[PDB]
RNA sequence: GAGGUAAAGCGAAUGAUUAGAAGUCUUGGGCUUAACUUAUUCUCAAACUUUAAAUAUGUAAGAAGUCCUUGUUGCUUAAUUGAACGUGGACAAUUGAAUGAAGAGCUUUUAGUGGGCCAUUUUUGGUAAGCAGAACUGGCGAUGCGGGAUGA
RNA sequence: GGGUAAACGGCGGGAGUAACUAUGACUCUCUUAAGGUAGCCAAAUGCCUCGUCAUCUAAUUAGUGACGCGCAUGAAUGGAU
RNA sequence: CCUAAGGGGGACUCAUGGAGAACAGAAAUCUCCAGUAGAACAAAAGGGUAAAAGUCCCCUUGAUUUUGAUUUUCAGUGUGAAUACAAACCAUGAAAGUGUGGCCUAUCGAUCCUUUAGUCCCUCGGAAUUUGAGGCUAGAGGUGCCAGAAAAGUUACCACAGGGAUAACUGGCUUGUGGCAGUCAAGCGUUCAUAGCGACAUUGCUUUUUGAUUCUUCGAUGUCGGCUCUUCCUAUCAUACCGAAGCAGAAUUCGGUAAGCGUUGGAUUGUUCACCCACUAAUAGGGAACGUGAGCUGGGUUUAGACCGUCGUGAGACAGGUUAGUUU
RNA sequence: GGUUGCGGCCAUAUCUAGCAGAAAGCACCGUUCCCCGUUCGAUCAACCGUAGUUAAGCUGCUAAGAGCAAUACCGAGUAGUGUAGUGGGAGACCAUACGCGAAACUAUUGUGCUGCAAUCU
RNA sequence: CUGCUACCA
RNA sequence: GGCAG
């Protein structure tokens, strides 16, 4: 007999972290979520109300609705050959702000500051990020660092 | 009764041990893993000789028992029962299954036997003895090798007896008072923990 | 397969110039079992562009037979000549992207003299794929 | 299953629109009338020759029934219906559980 | 014979509780229920009336919780009462009432809701909630946080409750935990509640003890004896204190006899300092040598 | 961000397991064996685990963005607080990573099909099978051509 | 409720013992009734089975004569001649 | 399954161990200390839970009303189950809060028909009144083959459409099993491992057994055995020549090259197989579509007749016995 | 800097065994008329701050402490793994090429930090 | 609780 | 699901 219940296969996914069982620290209940916020979804096993389905465990989405104890999150799920918009109601214990926003918003602030200061100094600045480039030429000093010659070692048994 | 071992030679299945899920499992043919003078102190038998696997393979408990008996008999006959301490280093924990003892319907087998899953370089048998008893212990293992399938190597250990220290580091730690007897094994000094207890347990500890 | 398509290598013996960064290096690593690549010399670049140089003009493959063709398509990037284009490729320039994408993928012949006995193993192990690093010039001399 | 004979739930009656006291009784299905249109149609179809003209259910599988509580408001006499889950034994106003006693 | 329990594996796998739960100070269940705010009231905080009793002091604070820690809005202590005329019985139910009234008046002064939401100016002991004024700001809403202290009818925390409620703060509550609530006949005896508000129980103890056990009256009510305060003028001490509290509820910090640096320098003299790694290594070497 | 597979671990929990040694028997019997306790020792787990990859996987990388000022409401706040949606203003092609782009988006309508099979790798049952059953990819079917003599 | 088997049919499981050994002549209890009687048999009906003994032959899974707790013989579903 | 085992609040802390207390002891009750849960939480297993989700106490009916949204299975249909709100009305608590059944993951049901509740509203069509009937909204009565026909057998008298998608031969893969052969060497062999054997183990070969599978054949490859005849294999029974012995001779046993050459007459059985009698140098084992039916024969099996026993109410079944049955 | 109240992170904070603690705070501490709760004013409630004490709680320090945390020319570029060949090998498996890369182990270091309010030798 | 009678989800 | 002993 096959079993395909709601929480099938969530034995380790919905477990609490080792030595992290019990009461929820209240910064979880003090965070503020607004419509449009990007939030990660991670089911907390100790709160069984408002719990996400196992598909959304590990997914990141957009807050679209704010209720008394919960947020509505928009997820895009692949169903066959396209994506379907899913609207999941989650209690805030299963939700955390996504850290990718604060990094991109910081690059936006930094670009605005650099551009305005470069305009003040009358020069130009290039704001596009660059991939790591091959390193340039260089001279390696050998004072105190004369090359040491290595050789492959013979075979030995150590048991 | 027993199929040829070739039917169960290779580690084709996941480990299948005794558990709350299979309970009617017979016993392994090997029950004794330590032979010879197993109560000898570490200083009595400095020379260690291993029978090492050069195969990723399964060895039945019957083969383990047969090889143990062969090696023990030869070494006790030639050098005496108290001239060595033999230890079998692999325990058969994997349950083999047999189906016939309809057709392919419901073909899940019944427990049939026990086998040890050994790797390449895994030690199968260890024999600690004196140096003068080398050629004897070697010939005991070389005979025991015939009872096993696959290739096995007889390797003379670099270490003192069954300790993890080389034969020179053991002597250094022995003359430095860092090793004490524990029956057949030893305890080593630790520079951690209660200083008074450490000093009491190792009185001859020349601190540096 | 997708990586080779994004490198515009959609046939055998197709060649392209790539500016090495972390992103492009990680691209080429995926296509490594199917490509031979290396560091091209100036004369190799010049011979490629002179003999088999074509531009992508209105999604058509046009021979680079006159500097007016190059100017009309790359004059806004200060490329006015076949030597400007060759320089921009060789000394990887600020407009390398536009100049190398304007260049249609080079369609080389098979080597005159053949490959090694078995192509599809790394150049280090006696094959042909992977990075050969200065022997790409000898291979291109064979194939162009 | 033991359910008390009284209950204070919401009354949908226009006079009440609120929680009032209700008397609880088990619902019992009424007798099937002979002049229901389906019954009349069935009798006409069954008359004459042709045998049995409709199907007769045989493959019974349920061993229980859903118990329905009839809640009558003591103020306005408006009735309400509540189905419970499937129970093999159901009494109304039985003896309440006594915890802390021996056999 | 039996297994030793406190093994290294027991300590390795032990999950210590929250620091303030292991201190036995914070009930995190109740704290979650008190602090957590409706998510559609985004950054609007819930305000708690934290009421704590020590052996000598009554602490009443208006607190809002934030991620970096709780933030005090105002605070009234029982040792401020001598400024207002109450010097003794600093842990009465009536001292609790005065402290609640003081914190309410101080908070309302800080907010600007003084003329609106005055409160119960004529304390008769009747149960009442601060009702909002139409076409004006709603009363400052605060929820009572009694911590680990048990809920009993007659407890002093509800004295601070009643004082704060009469001071003009809107604090939701019921009168069934006040002294004078008849549980059989579910109504509040406001006469007995007013007695407790104005120290009537203490005055009755003074009167009942003086004519029965004068020696115990002399030891228990010493300060009243050397202050020449009798029972009949006990009530006025509170009645005046109330008025003064409403007259000037502002906080006056105690003038500090020493500066922060002087306090720190004095205290640092009595603070043992951690041994350096080299110091404890030298101690170990010395103990080994003296062990030979 | 998520994960609990490979590996690893077992003088770490659970479960399994070999050997001695030192103590306590006070709640085992005949100096003794056996129990426990303590510090050690050999070996394990698809339905064990502190730890924990590689590959695979969610989101973001702007103009529908960021910042500044102040309008509406019956929602919300003790509030002149916010929530959402706005008026007005500033930041111009390095408008904010790479590579590519026979362009993107959208709609209607209808055919055949719904027996599959094979190879590498992962993998279950079975002694195994040119056996039976799954995962990812690539193929044959539907495909000739050069090679493997011959051969989906 | 009664009758009826030359109506259809049915006719069993259980519990102990004799001055060597072997065997057991020696009582009640259950299934909806009775519990296979007289006879006959490894029979065209017996699985085990090529049953065991005798006879027939140099030799017989055949035949005949015996035996019988008979898988599963049997009395006008006629028994034995 | 549960009026609590649902809801709210409060208080308390569990399994177990140690040390103590009349009867009292290994287990009754009392006390202290230790005790991260090693307890308990209706029921499988997993997860979760310690001033609780566990134990006890107090109050209760949120297991209520209205109809939308969402998640899972998914076609993004239904059903089941669950989640977050809106608008009411309540319970509980000092309060914040919490409560739309059971801590979470299972515990269930369309159309038609019937029945009940609600609105007491719409209709009975020439117009009315009162009965009756029919509508609208929500439950219940049930489909367990659980997206939901109303349903007993036999065919050995048989038929049809098909199927090598699928069984009953050969053949092919495999070789568990069957058969045959090695390696090691504890023992046996007066002594003595190895003349001859050889346990515990372990490596193979074969396709003369039987399985496993279902690739070919169901617009048909004639399915037992024997007779007849040819050929092939060798793992050699005999015959030739030899090596070894626990080889004195005689006989016998082990082994090598060897398939050149032979390997029988009969009683019983349809037999393959078997078992006796007898001769013989020996009475070896196998293959060739389990060689060989347009070569035969037809005793068996396996059409249709008939008998018996057991089974079945019966028609009938039996891979049980018996007798008769077209070989182009 | 000490202390209290309320906290954030939730052991670098826990645990064991010792030692010290000025000021204030906190605490133990005293009493039972009153509200209240118990077999028991022990817990819980109320009253005095009066009679006493830092003994305990609490805080800090000590320990080649257990645990925990962090780090690393520790182990180890090992185990494992993505990709490749008409590579090796009867096979079991293994090597090589281009990449990613642990855990245990070993050693060293550390042992709460901190927000708001009030207060103090 | 036995017998008889009845059977559109 | 109706009668009845
Ligand atoms: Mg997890
Ligand atoms: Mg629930
Ligand atoms: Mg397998
Ligand atoms: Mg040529
Ligand atoms: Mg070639
Ligand atoms: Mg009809
Ligand atoms: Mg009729
Ligand atoms: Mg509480
Ligand atoms: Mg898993
Ligand atoms: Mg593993
Ligand atoms: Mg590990
Ligand atoms: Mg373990
Ligand atoms: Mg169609
Ligand atoms: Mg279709
Ligand atoms: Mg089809
Ligand atoms: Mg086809
Ligand atoms: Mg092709
Ligand atoms: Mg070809
Ligand atoms: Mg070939
Ligand atoms: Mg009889
Ligand atoms: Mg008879
Ligand atoms: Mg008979
Ligand atoms: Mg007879
Ligand atoms: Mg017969
Ligand atoms: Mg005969
Ligand atoms: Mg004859
Ligand atoms: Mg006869
Ligand atoms: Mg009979
Ligand atoms: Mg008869
Ligand atoms: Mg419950
Ligand atoms: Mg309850
Ligand atoms: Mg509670
Ligand atoms: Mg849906
Ligand atoms: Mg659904
Ligand atoms: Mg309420
Ligand atoms: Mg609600
Ligand atoms: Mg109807
Ligand atoms: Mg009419
Ligand atoms: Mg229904
Ligand atoms: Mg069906
Ligand atoms: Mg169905
Ligand atoms: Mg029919
Ligand atoms: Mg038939
Ligand atoms: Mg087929
Ligand atoms: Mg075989
Ligand atoms: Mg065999
Ligand atoms: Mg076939
Ligand atoms: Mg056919
Ligand atoms: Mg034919
Ligand atoms: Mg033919
Ligand atoms: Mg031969
Ligand atoms: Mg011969
Ligand atoms: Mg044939
Ligand atoms: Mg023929
Ligand atoms: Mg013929
Ligand atoms: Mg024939
Ligand atoms: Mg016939
Ligand atoms: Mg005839
Ligand atoms: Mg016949
Ligand atoms: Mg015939
Ligand atoms: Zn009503």
């Amino acid at each position: 007999g096959k079993s395909r219940g709601y929480r099938s296969g969530t034995r380790y996914a919905f477990q609490r972290d080792f030595k992290k069982h019990g009461a929820i620290p209240l910064s979880t209940y003090l965070k503020v979520y607004k419509v449009g916020d990007i939030v990660d979804i991670k089911a907390n096993g100790s709160i069984q109300k408002g719990m996400p389905h196992k598909y959304y465990h590990g997914k990141t989405g957009i807050v679209y609705n704010v209720t008394k104890s919960s947020v509505g999150v928009i997820i895009n799920k692949v169903v066959g050959n396209r994506y379907i918009e899913k609207r999941v109601n989650l209690r805030v214990e299963h939700v955390k702000h996504s850290a990718c926003r604060q990094e991109f918003l910081n690059r936006v602030k930094s670009n605005a500051a650099k551009k305005r200061e470069a305009k003040a100094n009358g020069e130009t600045v290039y704001l596009k990020r660059q991939a790591a480039k091959p390193r340039g030429s260089r001279i390696i000093s050998t004072e105190g660092n004369i090359p040491q010659t290595l050789a492959p070692v013979a075979y030995e048994t150590f048991i | 009764a027993r199929r040829p071992a070739r039917c169960y030679r290779y580690c084709k299945n996941k480990p299948y041990p005794k558990s709350r899920y299979n309970r009617a499992v017979p016993d392994a043919k090997i029950r004794i893993y330590d032979l010879g003078r197993k109560k000898a102190t570490v200083d009595e038998f400095p020379l260690c000789i291993h029978l090492v696997s050069n195969e990723l393979e399964q060895l039945s408990s019957e083969a383990l028992e047969a090889a143990r008996i062969c090696a023990n008999k030869y070494i006790t006959k030639v050098s005496g029962r108290d001239s060595f301490h033999l230890r079998v280093r692999v325990h058969p924990f994997h349950v083999l299954r047999i189906n016939k003892m309809q057709g392919m319907r419901g073909a899940w087998g019944k427990p049939h036997g026990l086998a040890a899953r050994v790797s390449i370089g895994q030690i199968i048998m260890s024999a600690r003895t004196k140096d003068s008893n080398k050629d004897v212990v070697i010939e005991g293992l070389r005979r025991a090798r015939y009872k096993f399938p696959g290739q096995q190597k007889i390797i003379i250990s670099k270490k003192w007896g069954f300790t993890p220290l080389n034969r020179d580091e053991y002597i250094a730690k022995k003359t430095n008072g860092e090793v004490i007897d524990d029956g057949a094994y030893v305890k080593f000094l630790s520079r951690k923990g209660n200083l008074e207890a450490n000093l009491q347990q190792f009185p001859n500890y020349q601190y540096s | 397969r997708k990586v080779l398509q994004l490198l515009r290598l959609t046939q055998i013996n197709a060649g392209v110039f790539v500016r090495l960064t972390k992103a492009t290096s990680e691209l080429i690593k995926l296509a490594e079992p199917y490509v031979a690549y290396g560091y091209p010399s100036l004369s190799t670049i010049r011979q490629l562009v002179y003999k088999r140089g074509f531009g992508k003009v209105n999604k058509q493959r046009i021979a680079l037979s006159d500097n007016a063709i190059i100017e009309a398509n790359l004059g806004k990037f200060n490329i006015l000549s076949i030597e400007d284009l060759i320089h921009e490729i060789y000394t990887v320039g600020p407009n390398f992207k536009q100049v190398s994408n304007f260049l249609w993928p080079f369609k080389l012949s098979n080597p005159n003299g053949g490959f090694r006995a078995r192509k599809f193993q790394h150049f280090i192990q006696g094959g042909d794929t992977g990075n050969r690093e200065q022997f790409i010039n000898a291979l291109v001399k064979q194939m162009n | 299953v033991n359910v008390p004979k009284t209950r204070k739930t919401y009354c949908k009656g226009k006079e009440c629109r609120k929680h009032t006291q209700h008397k609880v009784t088990q619902y019992k299905a009424g007798k099937a009338s002979l002049f229901a249109q389906g019954k009349r149609r069935y009798d006409r179809k069954q008359s004459g020759y042709g045998g049995q003209t409709k199907q007769i259910f045989h493959k019974k599988a349920k061993t229980t029934k859903k118990v329905v509580l009839r809640l009558e408001c003591v103020v306005c006499k408006t009735k309400a219906q509540l189905p419970l889950k499937r129970c093999k034994h159901f009494e109304l106003g039985g003896d309440k559980k006594q915890k802390g006693q021996a056999l | 014979m039996q297994k030793e329990f406190r093994t290294s594996a027991y300590h390795s796998r032990f999950q210590t509780p929250f620091r303030r739960r292991q201190e036995g100070k914070t009930d995190y269940y109740q704290r979650k229920r008190l602090v957590t705010q409706h998510k559609a009231k985004y950054n609007s905080p819930k305000y708690r009336l934290v009421v704590r009793f020590t052996n000598k002091d009554i602490i009443a604070q208006i607190v809002s919780a934030h991620i970096t820690g709780d933030v005090v809005f105002t605070a009234a202590y029982a040792h401020e009462l001598p400024r207002y005329g109450i010097k003794y019985g600093l842990t009465n139910w009536s001292a609790a009432y005065a402290v609640g009234l003081l914190v309410a008046r101080r908070a309302l002064q800080k907010l600007g809701l003084d003329e609106t939401y005055t409160g119960v100016e004529e304390v008769e002991g009747e149960f009442e909630l601060t009702e909002a004024v139409e076409d004006g700001p709603r009363p400052f809403k605060v929820f009572l946080d009694i911590g680990l202290q048990r809920t009993t009818t007659g407890a002093r925390v509800f004295g601070v409750l009643k004082g704060a409620s009469d001071g003009g703060l809107y604090v939701p509550h019921s009168p069934n935990r006040f002294p004078g609530w008849d549980i059989e006949a579910e109504e509040l005896d406001a006469e007995l509640l007013r007695k407790y508000i104005f120290g009537g129980h203490v005055a009755e103890y003074m009167e009942e003890l003086l004519d029965d056990d004068e020696e115990k009256y002399k030891s228990i009510f010493k300060n009243y004896i050397e202050e020449e305060i009798e029972s009949e003028d006990v009530e006025e001490i509170y009645a005046n204190a109330h008025e003064a509290i409403r007259a000037d509820p502002s906080f006056k910090p105690t003038e500090k006899k020493f500066t922060k640096e002087q306090y720190k320098a004095e205290s640092k003299k009595y603070r043992q300092q951690k041994l350096t790694r080299a110091e404890r290594q030298a101690k170990v070497a010395k103990k080994i040598a003296e062990f030979k």
